[PDB]
């Protein structure tokens, strides 16, 4: 998924 | 056999560093014999069997043998194995460039698509020709030879720069030292599970099980400032030099191919088609979320003003980078009564895993079975076999690597290990995937307790697993998750909706002590807490999307300056001076260069299917689950992204469902  | 499992998993994980280097040289010589044979054939002699099928047979044999070599660098605990695996990734990435730049191979595949009857071949074979020729044109194979050697020269440099960019982050062991008083408000289950120094101080690493719990609950502002400084300066020295070379090289290879910028080059192979529509999609979404961001910033600023007055701190009047996570969590606790430290007691790792599998055993009609005594790369990795529930067909396998360790991939991804495509002998290959995440470890004599955002990542990463295994094509390049980069995030981000349903959350929850379920009032507040902090959360994603578009549009642009630019413009929280987020932006070298917008672009499609097809007929309806599996997951890359959406939605997608799921239009 994306950079938190 | 399609209904058996023995021998279909040929991946071994017990290779020594010497065996990897030996297997790499043997793989290059064996694969080159296939390409050299096709290149040494007459132009008026190439057929479907000696040219197209001959290349398709070696591509399945190569990518499988390659996976055994380029994967241990991400999971293996032996540093020499990770080092030998990297030297095989560098060796083979330059070998793929050498084989793609072959002019004799390109001359013969254009002859097949222009001279042979295309009606006597399968539709995937015609797509194979068009995509293979288009990739030849995207490598300059229709250009003069002196510019082909120049493009081949720069792509080999870009290949090594991208590998070194992620190798530095994966091997980063930077850590900070704090005292008990400096770690205020942190629970004792987290403090007692840290390495103690000689002077009774504690060690905290810069990985996800350590970084996020500190930035979300530590009341000491100076402790959060040092963690934000060290986390956003990881490999600042060496990765900045890579961006000073990679970004100019990416725009130079695009100009030689006829493209204005590197963003325009990769956007042609995506569903967004053009960069003018990407910047239009991002800027218009940023306007609808701008008032939401202003309301969250004013509320967060008031929380900082009251807490500084109550604790006796110096209120500076601004929201710093290290203050964002700490006060967004307070917004979650005050406006929706969601205490993440208390909710994780209801989500143990065993119950979440069982509930996750049972949710998709019934939705997609599958059968999961753990294999005892699994041959894995680490003792903490379990293996499961997937069968079709109705036909007993063994679709594929997948590994589960849930806990972090030394030298492990420090983010959360899913690696396709074997593609579900056809073999030369007519049979079908068993698709193999791998789920790699860094969840919390068992502490305080309790099982692994997962926060709710950790359950989403568990559901997201399992989306790539199902897409890898349910995809069944004929060629290895169309199998698995090898689709448009702005579309691969559709199957994964859609499964996150099952973590926000009231009935599905009861199937995932069980208190680790008394076995009681979550209270009804807390479950209702949890589902209602979906859009909490949705402004600053999406604005940060919009910032990272605009930075990715800007860094691949302008030539001489300071990477650190452009990230700080969009932070103060869109997000409203200034980037800390001295830091460098793009130096740690692993997506720039992991295939998402100029395509990071796909995380928000794919979400528009997933919400439109979940609301128009699943939420109507029921999110557990096996009829819609089978339609979703056969029309979205099964084709994989053998069909266009919008064609599969049109077959499922029976129309064209729109943002109506995507906007109301965010509290907008
Ligand atoms: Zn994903």
């Amino acid at each position: 998924i994306h950079p938190f | 056999s399609s209904y058996t499992v023995a021998g279909r998993n040929v991946l071994r994980w017990d290779l020594s560093p010497e065996q990897i280097k030996t297997r790499t040289e043997e793989l290059i010589v064996q694969t080159k014999q296939v390409y050299d044979a096709v290149g040494m054939l007459g132009i008026e002699e190439v057929t479907y069997e000696n040219c197209l099928q001959a290349l398709a047979d070696v591509e399945v044999k190569y990518i499988v043998e390659r996976t055994m070599l380029d994967f241990p660098q991400h999971v293996s605990s032996d540093k020499e194995v990770r080092a030998a695996s990297t030297e095989a990734d560098k060796r083979l990435s330059r070998f793929d460039i050498e084989m793609s730049m072959r002019g004799d191979i390109f001359e013969r595949i254009v002859h097949l698509q222009e001279t042979c009857d295309l009606g006597k071949i399968k539709p995937e074979a015609r797509r194979y020709l068009e995509k293979s020729i288009k990739m030849g044109k995207r490598n300059g194979l229709h250009l003069p030879e002196q510019v082909q050697n120049e493009i081949k020269s720069m792509k080999k440099r870009m290949s090594e720069l991208c590998i070194d960019f992620n190798k530095n982050l994966n091997e980063d062991d930077t850590f900070l030292v704090f005292s008990k008083a400096e770690l205020g408000a942190l629970p004792d289950d987290f403090i007692d599970s840290l390495e103690k120094t000689d002077d009774d101080k504690y060690k905290i690493t810069l990985k996800y099980p350590h970084y996020f719990p500190v930035m979300k609950k530590c009341c000491i502002p100076e402790t959060r400032r040092r963690m934000e400084m060290a986390f956003n300066t990881r490999c600042k020295e060496e990765n900045t030099i890579i961006l000073q070379q990679l970004l100019p090289l990416r725009t130079k290879v695009a100009k030689l191919l006829g493209y204005s910028t590197h963003a325009d080059f990769v956007l042609e192979m995506n569903t967004a088609k053009s960069t003018s529509r990407v910047t239009a999609f991002l800027d218009d979404l940023s306007q609808k979320l701008k008032p939401l961001g202003e309301a969250e910033r004013e509320f967060i600023l008031n929380l900082k003003k009251k807490e500084c007055k109550d604790r006796g701190f110096e209120y500076d009047g601004k929201i710093n980078a290290w203050d964002l996570y700490y006060y967004m969590t307070q917004t979650e606790e005050l406006k929706y009564s969601i205490d993440q430290e208390f909710l994780k007691e209801y989500f143990p790792i065993e119950v979440v895993t069982e509930g996750l599998l049972n949710t998709y055993q019934e939705l997609l009609g599958l059968s999961f079975e753990q294999m005892t005594d699994a041959h894995v790369w680490n003792k903490s990795v379990t293996l499961y076999t997937v069968k079709d529930k109705a036909t007993g067909e063994v679709l594929g396998q997948f590994y589960l690597d849930l806990y972090p360790r030394e030298g492990k991939y420090n983010h959360a991804a899913c690696f396709g290990l074997q593609p579900g495509c056809l073999l030369p002998d007519g049979s079908r290959m068993m698709a193999v995937a791998a789920l790699v995440v860094n969840f919390s470890q068992p502490v305080a004599g309790r099982p692994s307790l997962l926060r709710h955002d950790e359950v989403r990542t568990y559901f997201h990463e399992f989306g790539h697993v199902m897409h890898q295994i349910c995809a069944q094509t004929d060629f290895a390049r169309f199998s698995g998750t090898n689709v448009e980069t702005d579309f691969v995030e559709v199957p994964s981000q859609m499964l996150e909706n099952w973590v926000w349903d009231v009935d599905s959350l009861r199937r995932l929850s069980k208190h680790y002590k008394d076995g009681s379920p979550i209270a009804d009032d807390l479950l209702e507040k949890l589902v209602a807490s979906r859009l909490v902090n949705t402004g600053l959360l999406t604005l940060r994603q919009i910032v990272l999307s605009k930075v990715d578009q800007s860094l691949h549009t302008n030539t001489s642009l300071d990477a650190a300056s452009e990230y700080a630019k969009y932070c103060s413009e869109i997000l409203g929280v200034a980037a800390t001076p001295g830091t460098n987020m793009p130096a740690t932006f692993g997506h720039l070298a992991g295939g998402y260069d100029g395509q990071y917008y796909g995380y928000l672009w794919s979400e528009v499609f997933s919400m439109d299917m979940f609301y128009s097809c699943f939420k109507k007929e029921g999110i557990m309806n096996p009829e819609v689950g089978m339609k979703y599996r056969n029309l979205i997951l099964k084709p994989g890359g053998s069909l266009d992204g919008m064609d599969m959406l049109h077959n499922f939605l029976k129309r064209e997608p729109n943002q109506k469902a995507f906007l109301m799921s965010r509290g907008l239009h």
